[PDB]
């Protein structure tokens, strides 16, 4: 049980970090998709 | 549930340090400080939360698709070779200031009218007139209403005289007034927080304080008492709100409060009730004997707290 | 006991040409041609000048290297009011008078533009 | 939906930096500034939007097929070898100026007549006469109407005297007046924005301002009051518009407003209604007791806002 | 789901950039089809 949950957390972290690298590469290759989503972020923050 | 700020905060950690610094440069220093405090205290993302913030960011990226760069220089460089760098700097600065001055206009419309008026009270009457013209007619009136008669009349007179419609200096004027807000802080100066503390204090203690401030300044004392005013008379609070209180507060507590209340207070708190309810309340008041004033004052304080909560909800006005 | 006398020639012409330069500078600044009337050069003690000075008014210190000491310039509240309303395009037919009240931040900034323009004009 | 500007903006990013600079050179600096601001703020194209703008541009390219070059020099070079460069420069400049002077004529026809008149009021009466002749007869009359009697009479007298029909100098005259518009800005100078702010201000405050401006200038005060005029009398607003208001505003709000209104106002607001509606309104006004003037003023302000919205829609004129 | 959408976005970007290169080459080889469409663009902008 606990060991299975720990392994699930580990593989979830691995998937999260590789997919975060996907964010990193797409943001590096296209800044426009970054500024507008930042604007959406601040819209959500103030809303 | 994760708040919109927390999702944005988690995304700010995830996007990397250099990108976070660039976003800090592109954004407001208050936002930079908020993000710094958030990443210092507790991380905002759990494994489900990180999944949610990353997924919603992905859906934002899918929708925000345009194959374009920010080009806060690259776009200018392509323009400069074709037409020359000069055929832009001035016009771009003017356009940005127009966006900046409209941003300031909207900000002034949103922020409190009397605060805007006192921020501009020291300023030039021509400044007041031109800013009133530029502002929304509701906002322009709101700043105008908070002035003295002479300054206000001069402002409307100069509204007509404002024919120069000046243009870079107006933007710089907005910049100058903008830089004074972050130092102003305040937001408690008004004789309202002290009024709440006076209400909070022990009955005889705020009575002595009221006498002392009457000695200090009768006008200030009267203003603070007007701020005090809470269901001490019928006209200020209105019969509908009197009805609202009685249907929202326990009858026993209301009667105990009415034990020490004035007979006009009893009359105003009995007119709203029907004949049966009024008769029951009057009979209970007559039958109930004397009670130590501490409990009566505590129940009155609880009732007034309920009244303040109702006013905060804003169903009806009091005063 | 303090006595000084002298007669001057050159600084009169210097003031006249600086006044013409300042007039054209203000003309281009405020899109309206001004007129400057240079008064007779005044020689007086510092206390007499201070007494004659209409309070309130703004005084500014401009050093003159390599000569030891700092120069002084002054501008009337009427002048700053008229200049700032012309900057706003105001007619000025409903003027206001402020006494004792210190200049606001914006008013001091407009004074700063007059100061820099006058400094450049007198420098040239 | 994506606006036509945004599609064009996305196409301007997509066509490349050198092509964008060339288009900036070929187009107006205001357009250059607009495109620069647009590409700085948010990119205008998403994956569906980019598909749409690119597809519609393609359909424009399919339809705009002609196998030709702009030749702002290549066409001249082919012409120069055959006939010589000189047999063109002057004629091409004259043709362009004719296109330019007609462009200015149409622009002046479109832009506001009194603004054109005051821009040309300082200018020569011969200039006024020749520009009136060149303009549309509706536009020429509109500039003429806004003049004083003496200047207008001199203008019509010089219309006949204008027999020189001069030709390069006329185009240069249009160029000279063209260069003064971008500095004019204005668009708020008229005593209307201050009037709206006066309406927005607190009742006693604009009453004091009205008194102060009456002291300052009775004529200016009367003009601003004429700008104020909104359903204070029957003749200015007309019985049809009085009927329009009553069928577009809540009856209770109208009655509460009529509580503090003049009896001529009640008569004008009751004539349009039928006998039954008028009797109901009169009975309600008689039965309803006194109300604090704050609510009456607020409802009157809301009603006048509705009137202003109707005037903006332009169904009927007021005044 | 999300991975499929990301791959769809990637291939759409590739198609968009090659077809934008098609615009680039046709505009380079024929400027006349550019000025008139710019005129149509400004017509749409002011309309």
């Amino acid at each position: 049980k606990d060991e299975q949950l720990q392994q699930r957390r580990a593989n979830q972290r691995l998937g999260a970090e590789v997919m975060s690298q996907r964010i990193r590469e797409m943001s590096d290759n296209d800044p426009r998709v970054v500024a507008l989503v930042i604007r959406q972020w601040m819209s959500n923050d103030h809303e | 549930n994760l708040s919109g700020t927390d999702k944005s905060v988690i995304l700010l950690m995830t996007i990397g340090e250099d990108r976070a610094a660039e976003v800090f440069k592109h954004l407001s220093t208050r936002e930079v400080q908020a993000l710094s405090t958030a990443m210092a205290n507790v991380r905002q993302i759990s494994n489900k939360q990180l999944t949610d913030v990353l997924s919603e960011f992905e859906q934002e990226a899918e929708q925000f698709a345009a194959l374009n760069i920010n080009a806060n220089e690259y776009l200018r460089s392509v323009l400069v070779k074709a037409l020359g760098e000069e055929r832009a700097s001035s016009l771009l600065e003017d356009i940005l200031e127009t966006r900046d001055t409209t941003s300031g206009i909207e900000t002034l419309n949103f922020m409190e009218p009397q605060s805007a008026a006192d921020l501009i009270r020291d300023e030039h009457p021509q400044i007041i007139a031109t800013i009133l013209v530029h502002l929304k007619r509701s906002q322009a009136a709101d700043i105008l209403a908070l002035f003295d008669e002479r300054l206000r009349h001069d402002v409307m007179l100069r509204i007509a005289t404002f024919g120069g419609v000046q243009l870079a200096e107006l933007t710089e004027v907005l910049n100058g007034l903008l830089d004074g807000q972050n130092l102003k802080r305040s937001k408690m100066g008004g004789v309202r927080t002290a009024a709440e503390i006076i209400n909070l204090m022990k009955t005889q203690q705020e009575e002595a304080v009221i006498t002392a401030v009457r000695e200090f300044d009768g006008e200030l004392a009267q203003k603070i008492i007007d701020e005090m005013f809470l269901f001490e008379n019928l006209v200020d609070v209105d019969d509908r709100s009197i009805q609202r209180l009685l249907q929202e507060v326990d009858s026993e507590s209301l009667l105990i409060a009415l034990k020490g209340a004035e007979p006009p207070l009893r009359e105003k708190f009995l007119r709203n009730m029907s004949q049966r309810a009024a008769d029951i309340l009057r009979d209970d008041l007559a039958n109930r004997g004397p009670v130590r004033l501490s409990q009566v004052e505590n129940e009155q304080k609880a009732i007034l707290l309920i009244v303040r909560r109702l006013a905060e909800t804003g169903e009806m006005v009091i005063g | 006991r303090r006595v000084v006398r002298e007669r001057l020639q050159a600084l009169e012409i210097i003031n006249e040409r600086f006044a013409r330069q300042f007039r054209m500078g203000l003309f281009n600044l405020l899109r309206r041609s001004p007129d400057i009337t240079v008064g007779a050069i005044r020689i007086q003690p510092y206390h007499e000048f201070a007494r004659n000075l209409p309070v309130p008014t703004n005084l500014n210190l401009i050093h003159l290297k390599p000569l030891r000491g700092t120069g002084l310039v002054v501008f009337s509240p009427s002048l700053v009011f008229i200049a700032v309303d012309n900057l706003f395009g105001g007619d000025g037919r409903f003027p206001t008078k402020v006494e004792g009240r210190e200049f606001t931040h914006t008013e001091q900034r407009v004074i700063n533009r007059m100061l820099k323009l006058a400094l450049e004009g007198y420098s040239d």
